[PDB]
């Protein structure tokens, strides 16, 4: 969930996602998983089967009768990951989830306790300013005045130095 | 010195005292029907002032 | 089989309008992809400015909420069907609230004065 | 009643000649004293109303009115002690002044019994009003807001002060009591029709209907806390006060005078808290939350009978409390982000753990959780409109219904969700924010506890 | 006559004092969750006095501790009726609860708010046991309420569950949809016999009273679960499995039932009631089964069978069995207890695996649940002895004795069936066929914090069930004379049940491939009621509350029409009077109309 | 009863036990950065079923994002490692 | 605690038949709550009431003088209209207060006499239809601006409707 897709898309990830649902779906149909290791051989037949061809008409027409198939023939109650959506844990701990910025409001008589963590946290936020202002040079002199650009984001191309917009991905809290 | 500070305390007191004052002023006043009332009309017994 | 709705919309894959392989269509498909990472990144240059004591703003939040709260009578031009409308929300349901009301009361009113209502244990009212 | 103005009257030359330093604990601790003072009026050992001269007057309807505003005073000082710090000493002295001169003019009013006496002291409200919505609020069209407020409200004042006048020569006199001993019977025509108009129409557009009910959000929104508070605690209930002394003549018009503004009063509560699920404005959704109760006060006035004036100021002072309270949580949430929008904010309650206990205890005491003084005064409205007709339970159980659900989707649009990660200026709660809300709290315990005094006439 | 009270407001106070210890500073030094598990224990041995004394002597008693108001000739009190319902449900709640909070303080460890979820979990009990022994229906409206509220909380714990936040509000909706019928009912009553009380109202016995019954019996369906307003108890499982269970289990859905019983005199004089209490308690025997045969959650399915068995009572009732229908909400509450207890064990032995789908082999890798969980099962299917029977089978004696409906009889008896049908279902699918978890296993369940208290409820669904049927006095006359083909049915459907369960559950393999079948397909998504209702609903209202509402007539009419009126209109009468130019040649033509005009107007006039 | 984090050493044996006993192409002896399609000539197909029986192992769920793009064992770790944050 | 004003009636108490060979609990259970609980309780009673007793202080009741009705009372003039306001009042708050001691009264005999509520419980319903009957025909439709005036034009009315009636 940390890279972004591309906008469109190709048959290949379409036919592979296809898949992986038609998967899941009969997992949860049939609960033995002898049963669903023989119903998933017998899919990866079907599919290699006509994997060779690359007609883009064949292509399109066995898609759209395939999703079509799937949304007829799945699970209406199908089998969800608890710790992904529709799950039984999804954003379970969020509500203990803090950020750290609610650190620096702590009154001095707290944070006398736990001192050493504290005598890190300024190292580290030392370890920020002193390298923020050439994260963004990085992609102004690299921010291609074409104009047609993706959400990802470059490394530091020189050594020593650290990347850029690193913050919201480090400190990001433990999932618990 | 300090009372120029700590004598504003006075007022609302004073104030106090002035609206008390005040309403026993004006009670004083309407004394009519002090005792000629026809539900509370004593006999003033000795040595018992008027209300 | 199935079909569509206000409600359960025809679902991504199903969609024919899907899977089409126009150039145009890809290309305002990475338009949109360059747009939104323009946004994200102008986002995050911010979200970890470092020396920043605020919070950001959100200009869509304020935009929206302007049209929603004063943008509208401005905007507003009266015709019908939308004064029909409105005389009806502000007219109609109160006068049938009333007609019940009143016919209650003088039903009510009718059978006491001929003096037959049950008012037994009605001290407090 | 003096020993309850005079020193009113000493704060505002201590407000002026104090130092900056110590202004504002000393009028603060001593307006405090002053809202102690205020009970004496409870002495009501017997059913013998009190009356202090042909000028002041006190009664049980009164009573908790005036201990409100002297009890309100404070937390408006209080809750306007944060903002306006980088404004000069002066400036904040004459919000001060401002602020004891409403509460001056708010007790002389419930108290007095001249009905004239009363009105211009109604007016006189406003100067403070406006001045404290335009001179100090955030936005712009404050401007057309105070308007509004104002012209409204003298719209209303002309024909109530014709009928006065009316009266004040066809009868002898306008003090009560006497109005009472002395009323009699209308023939009941387009004339006298007119004069219940007349007489209810200002007390009418200050109580807001579904059709007038347009100056309260603008005056709530782009006003501060304190206008804020007056406004939802008060400013509303001297028409209801008024509306309820001056009925005692209009009778028996008042049955057929009202089926139109019982049946606006119902249909603009549904409506109003309708809008009240998807009105984003925090403050206006409170707003219109105080429409919907305060058209179950004119409903329950409206038909005059004993169990529905007891709820009427049941449920006037408890709403009175809840809103200055909802008010305060907003202006917090709000100084710390400058928007009252509800949905940029969210999931708090991870930062603010104790500040969501005051705002629970607010929402529960709206959606007339019990044991409050806001269900048993709903109940017993309820009670006296089933009464008055069988079909009207209908609009009391889809009020309550909705009620349920847009204080809900109030706390959890607030303090439910996950926390954002853009608010880095979240100052934690001050101890002054925490005591306003303690403070608004508080008195709903003890009157959930001991009501006998908040019942009204009839009791 | 003094130990009685003591002990009845003891219980109370024992209640209390924890809440009061949550204010002040010894949390942060002190065992918060033990001090309360031990003051609920001493607690129910205290309220088990009450039982003694009363089956002694079969004295109610009526008490009136302090007086609130007195608002002119209707006066309000705290008033309590400690009868058979209210004294024995007391100390059933109080023998639940204190298992409850053993297994809460073993299962919520490595959580911080744990000591808040107590003094939550202790104040709706507090709320409970008040509805409970209540009598004043405005007490009664406060234990509801509160109840409401906590159920609220309680389901939005975790408040980042986004889901959970919408389940409560759908909690909270129907419990005012209830509310409605109920303030109906205070009201007609406090019109028509001046007093709250069911002292003061019992003398109601006589007329229609019709309306107030109405509204008690949407309050039924509202906080129970009934046909138009169950969706809300299978969402609740959301939330944790401990709450799940007391809130949803034995608490804040037999209240209604509780309601409608304490007003049984008035119920056996109006023969609509009567009926309407099965046309709409048996139905929900169906579409709650049915609901209750696919559904994998472990918890929903629970839920649909409370759902089921809280219809059957709501029958009972309608066909006069009403303390048939208590004392089955009494034994109901001990397995229906345990079976949500051995699946948080199991759960939370597992990493959060509620599915069914993806467990097995639970017997050999863990016997103590799964011989526990058999018990109840057993005992819901209608065991001949287990606490299930003793109230199960003389209901489905009356059931079929009486002239009941007969297509509420017939789906009452399917339902009986379908109960062992989703037990067995269990069963197979948790404890018979193999164990399709994931590899690693860190299995404990030799903790006695976990370990005791099963075997505490255990003994009490065991025991209690028998105890009460030998020990209450015989309320009702029953009849025991019919065939045996009418005395044996609900047994026999039952082991026909398990015969069937079997079949098919064995069927489930031969790679039989399965098919989206619509019958199958229905049942699993509830029957599409939520699906449409949960989404035209809101939206329609809302929809209204901004277009009509908001926009055309807040922000467009009501402004358009007063003010902006009144400027236009002032506007263009000041454009007009100061279009004037500075031509005296104009000035004194005008002046000189205005002199014909007044001359004329003398004239005319003399 | 929870049981202990994870570490690196658990994550790479049991995911060369799993990959091990695969059967397809797999000839029983795998590089850390044993590449699927390029070092082993696999399948599309190969690739997204392990995916999935990696999913079933550490019960959680791997978006498709990123399974389209694992193409390594050690990516693979690595990932979890930075899901589950492990390696204080 | 007026006895003749609440009966408080009689109670015919069973005796006790333990025919078993198994002791009664309740026994040793009471005795020893009595033993220890009602001990000292009552010994502090006892302290209380003698530090009472030695500096007691008494309190009277008030008896308000009567006066002349709103009948003897000529329209215009005030003065009297007060005094009879008032003492009305006074009267009508009294009933009410009756009206809480009837409804007492009555819960009580219900629940004393349970199941037979609906025979040995009609005496006091019957005092409570004809109280109620009176408080209605005198206290119902007037209004929260309710008082002597116009409770008298209701009784007016009232003897005139009853008294056309009687002539025809
Ligand atoms: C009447 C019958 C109706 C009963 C129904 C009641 C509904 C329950 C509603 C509810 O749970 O309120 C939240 C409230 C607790 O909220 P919380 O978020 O769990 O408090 C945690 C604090 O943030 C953090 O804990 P803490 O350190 O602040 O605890 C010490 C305590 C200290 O409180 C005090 O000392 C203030 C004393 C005044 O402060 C509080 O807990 C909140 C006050 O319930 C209470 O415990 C208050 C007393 C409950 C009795 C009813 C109170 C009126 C409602
Ligand atoms: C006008 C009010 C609205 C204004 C709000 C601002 C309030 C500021 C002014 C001061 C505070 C308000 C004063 C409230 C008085 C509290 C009354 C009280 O303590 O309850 C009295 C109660 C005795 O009960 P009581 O109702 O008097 O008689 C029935 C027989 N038990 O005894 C108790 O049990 C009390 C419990 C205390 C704990």
């Amino acid at each position: 969930a940390f890279c972004a897709p591309p906008a469109y898309l190709t048959h290949q990830q379409k036919v592979l996602r296809l898949y992986k649902r038609a998967l899941r779906h009969l997992e949860s149909w049939c609960i033995h998983r002898d049963k669903y290791r023989y119903f998933a051989c017998l899919m990866r037949a079907r599919f290699e089967e006509h994997k060779n061809e690359k007609d883009m008409m064949r292509a399109t027409q066995l898609l759209r009768e395939a999703e079509e198939e799937f949304w007829q023939n799945q699970h209406p109650q199908p089998y969800i990951f608890p710790d992904s959506p529709g799950g039984t844990s999804f954003e379970r701990y969020e509500c203990y989830k803090v950020p750290e910025w609610c650190l620096d409001y702590w009154h001095p008589s707290e944070k006398a306790m736990y001192p050493d963590y504290f005598s890190k946290r300024e190292q580290w936020k030392k370890l920020r300013m002193e390298s923020w202002d050439r994260e963004v040079k990085q992609l102004q002199e690299e921010t291609s005045p074409d104009g047609i650009m993706t959400e990802a984001l470059p490394p530091a191309r020189r050594e020593g130095d650290l990347p850029p917009l690193w913050w919201h991905i480090v400190t990001r809290p433990r999932e618990r | 010195q300090l009372l120029r500070e700590h004598w504003v305390h006075i007022l609302v007191p004073a104030g106090f005292v002035f609206g008390c004052y005040l309403d026993r002023k004006d009670d004083e006043k309407l004394t009519a029907f002090r005792n000629k009332s026809m539900l509370f009309q004593r006999e003033l017994r000795p040595n018992e002032e008027v209300t | 089989k199935y079909k569509p709705a206000p409600l359960a919309t025809l679902p991504s894959t199903l969609d024919p309008a899907e899977y089409d392989v126009s150039p145009e269509t890809r290309r305002a498909q990475v338009e949109r992809l360059s747009i939104r990472a323009r946004l994200k990144r102008e986002y995050l240059l911010q979200y970890n400015d470092p020396k920043r004591v605020s919070h950001i703003e959100d200009p869509a939040l304020i935009r929206w909420t302007y049209a929603r709260s004063a943008n509208i009578y401005p905007n507003f031009r009266p015709t019908p069907k939308n004064s029909l409308l409105g005389a009806v929300a502000g007219f109609g349901p109160l006068i049938f609230w009333y007609y019940v009301f009143k016919t209650d009361r003088d039903r009510k009113e009718r059978l006491i004065q001929e003096g037959k209502l049950d008012r037994k244990f009605n001290i407090s009212y | 009643m003096l020993k309850i103005i005079l020193p009113s009257l000493m704060l505002l030359p201590l407000t002026w000649l104090s130092s900056p330093k110590k202004t504002w604990t000393n009028v603060t601790s001593y307006s405090f004293l002053i809202s102690l003072t205020s009970l004496t009026l409870l002495w009501q050992t017997d059913e013998n109303y009190k009356n202090f001269s042909n000028m002041f007057s006190s009664d049980p309807l009164s009573t908790p009115l005036i201990i409100l505003t002297a009890w309100l005073l404070p937390l408006m000082l209080m809750a306007s002690q944060n903002h306006l710090k980088k404004d000069n000493n002066v400036l904040q002295k004459l919000y001060i002044s401002m602020l004891i001169s409403l509460q001056i003019l708010l007790i002389m009013t419930f108290s007095a019994t001249e009905l004239i006496m009363f009105y211009i002291l109604f007016e006189a409200t406003l100067i403070p009003t406006l001045i404290i919505i335009t001179r100090w609020g955030n936005q712009t069209e404050r401007l057309n807001a105070g308007i509004y407020f104002l012209f409204y409200t003298l719209i209303g004042s002309i024909p109530l002060l014709i009928a006065l006048i009316l009266i004040q020569n066809h009868v002898g006199t306008l003090n009560l009591m006497i109005l009472s001993f002395t009323t009699h019977t209308l023939d009941a025509s387009w004339s006298n029709n007119l004069l219940w108009l007349a007489c209810m129409m200002a007390f009418l557009i200050k109580m807001p209907l579904y059709g007038v009910h347009l100056w309260l959000p603008k005056a709530h929104v782009e006003a501060p806390i304190a206008g804020s508070m007056i406004l939802a605690a008060i400013l509303l209930k001297l028409g209801s006060y008024g509306m309820i002394r001056i009925s005692i003549i209009l009778d028996p018009l008042t049955k057929y005078m009202a089926y139109p503004f019982i049946l606006l009063s119902l249909w603009g509560m549904i409506m109003t808290s309708s809008i009240c699920l998807r009105q984003t404005d925090l403050k206006s959704l409170i707003a219109y939350s105080s429409v919907s109760h305060m058209a179950l006060v004119i409903a329950s006035i409206m038909i005059q009978t004993p169990w529905s004036f007891m709820g009427a100021t049941m449920l006037m002072i408890a709403h009175g409390l809840t809103s200055s309270l909802l008010f305060c949580l907003a202006n917090s949430n709000y100084e710390r982000i400058h928007s009252r929008t509800m949905i940029m904010a969210r999931g708090l309650q991870m930062v603010f753990p104790l500040m969501a206990t005051w705002w629970l205890m607010a929402s529960l005491a709206n959606l007339a959780l019990p044991p409050s003084i806001n269900l048993m005064g709903e109940l017993f409205i309820t009670m006296s409109l089933f009464s008055w007709s069988n079909f009207t339970i209908i609009l009391m159980g889809i009020n309550i219904i909705i009620t349920g659900m847009y204080s809900m989707y109030m706390i959890i649009t607030t303090q439910r969700g996950k926390l954002t990660n853009h608010m880095i200026n979240l100052q934690p709660s001050h101890t002054r924010e925490l005591t306003l809300m303690a403070l608004h709290m508080i008195p709903l315990i003890l009157l959930t506890t001991s009501p006998k005094l908040i019942t009204g006439l009839t009791m | 006559m003094n130990i009685f009270t003591t002990s009845i407001l003891l219980i109370f106070i024992l209640l209390l004092s924890p809440i009061l210890i949550s204010m002040s500073n010894l949390i942060k030094h002190i065992n918060f969750p033990l001090y309360t598990t031990t003051s609920i224990k001493f607690s129910f041995i205290i309220s088990l006095l009450p039982l003694l004394m009363f089956f002694h002597n079969n004295m109610e008693y009526m008490i009136t501790t302090w007086h609130w108001v007195t608002m002119n000739s209707m006066e309000l009190k705290m008033s309590f009726k400690t009868d058979f319902f209210s004294i024995l449900f007391t100390s059933v709640a109080l023998f639940v609860t204190w298992s409850i909070m053993q297994f809460s303080s073993w299962y919520m460890h490595s959580d911080p708010n744990i000591n808040r979820f107590i003094k939550y979990l202790t104040l709706f009990l507090i709320t409970m046991l008040i509805l409970t022994s209540a009598n004043n229906m405005f007490q009664l409206f406060i234990g509801w309420e509160g109840v409401g509220i906590m159920s609220f909380l309680l389901i939005g714990w975790w408040y980042g569950r986004t889901d959970a936040n919408t389940a409560a509000l759908q909690a909270i909706l129907y419990n005012r949809i209830g509310d409605i019928g109920f303030i109906l009912a205070m009201v007609w009553f406090s019109l028509n016999m001046n007093s709250w009380e069911l002292q003061q109202i019992m003398f109601s016995n006589n007329n229609d009273n019709l309306i107030p019954l109405m509204g008690l019996l949407i309050a039924a369906t509202g906080k129970s679960a009934q046909f138009g307003l169950h969706p809300w108890l299978p969402s609740a499982m959301e939330g944790p499995t401990p709450v799940s269970a007391l809130l949803h289990s034995s608490t804040m859905v037999v209240a209604g039932i509780f309601l409608l019983v304490r007003f049984h005199p008035l119920t056996t004089n109006n023969n609509f009631i009567l009926t309407t209490m099965l046309c709409l308690g048996a139905l929900t025997t169906l579409f709650t089964a049915i609901c209750a045969l696919t559904q994998n959650d472990i918890k929903k399915i629970i839920a649909f069978s409370t759902s089921s068995q809280l219809g059957l009572m709501m029958v009972t009732l309608g066909m006069n069995q009403p303390h048939l229908a208590f004392l089955h909400i009494c034994t109901h509450a001990f397995f229906k207890a345990m079976l949500f207890m051995c699946s948080g064990s199991i759960i939370h032995s597992l990493a959060d695996e509620q599915d069914i789908r993806k467990m097995g082999n639970i017997t050999k890798i863990m016997p103590f649940t799964s011989s526990c969980l058999v018990i109840g099962s057993l005992a819901l299917t209608g065991m001949p002895f287990l606490t299930g029977f003793y109230s199960k089978d003389l209901i489905i004696e009356a059931i079929n004795t009486c002239n009941t409906n007969a297509w509420a009889l017939l789906i009452t008896l399917i339902a009986t069936s379908m109960t062992a049908m989703y037990s067995m279902r269990i069963i197979y699918f948790v404890t018979m066929t193999k164990p399709r978890f994931p590899p690693l296993i860190s299995i404990n369940e030799n903790d006695p914090d976990l370990m005791n208290p099963i075997k505490r409820l255990a003994f009490g669904s065991i025991f209690a069930g028998f105890v009460i049927s030998y020990n209450i006095p015989p309320t009702s006359i029953p009849v025991l004379t019919m065939p045996w083909f009418l005395k044996t049915t609900a047994l026999i459907i039952s082991v026909l049940g398990f015969l069937i369960a079997l079949e098919l559950n064995n069927l489930t393999m031969k790679l039989s491939m399965n098919k989206a079948n619509p019958y199958s397909s229905f049942s699993t998504l509830l029957g599409f009621f939520p699906s449409i209702i949960h989404r035209i609903t809101p939206m329609k209202s809302l929809n209204l509350s901004l277009k009509t509402s908001l926009t055309l007539l807040d922000l467009i009419w009501l402004e358009k029409t007063i003010p902006k009126s009144t400027s236009t209109l002032h506007t263009n009468m000041t454009t007009l009077t100061t279009n004037q130019k500075g031509l005296i040649k104009l000035y004194f033509m005008s002046f000189l109309i205005n002199i014909i005009l007044i001359i004329i107007l003398y004239s005319i006039n003399l | 009863s929870d049981a202990p984090p994870l570490t690196l050493d658990g994550i790479k044996d049991r995911v060369l036990y799993v990959l091990k006993l695969y059967d397809k192409i797999d000839p029983e002896k795998l590089s850390v950065n044993s590449h699927f399609m390029k070092d082993l000539g696999l399948d599309s197909l190969d690739q997204v079923e392990i995916i999935m029986a990696m999913e079933d192992e550490f019960g959680f769920e791997i978006p498709d994002i990123d399974a389209e793009k694992l193409m390594c064992p050690q990516e693979i770790v690595d990932y979890i490692a930075d899901k589950k944050d492990v390696y204080e | 605690w007026d006895k003749d004003v609440y009966p408080e009636p009689p109670s015919r108490t069973p005796a006790p038949s333990p025919q078993t060979s198994l002791p009664n609990p309740i026994t040793y259970l009471t005795k020893a709550y009595d033993l220890v609980v009602d001990w000292p309780v009552t010994l502090v009673r006892e302290f209380i009431e003698r530090q009472h007793a030695k500096n007691r202080t008494y309190y009277y009741h008030r008896q308000y003088r009567r006066v002349p009705d709103i009948t003897e009372c000529k329209e215009g003039d005030v003065l009297c209209i007060y005094e009879a306001e008032m003492q009305w009042r006074r009267d009508f708050k009294v009933d009410q207060e009756i009206m809480n001691i009837i409804q007492e009264r009555l819960k009580a005999c219900q629940q004393r006499e349970g199941e037979n509520y609906q025979q040995n419980c009609a005496k006091e319903l019957e005092q409570f239809t004809k109280v109620t009957k009176a408080y209605q025909d005198r206290y119902l439709d007037l209004g929260a601006y309710y008082s002597a005036r116009k409770c008298l034009a209701k009784q007016k009315q009232r003897m005139l409707e009853e008294r056309k009636a009687a002539r025809q």
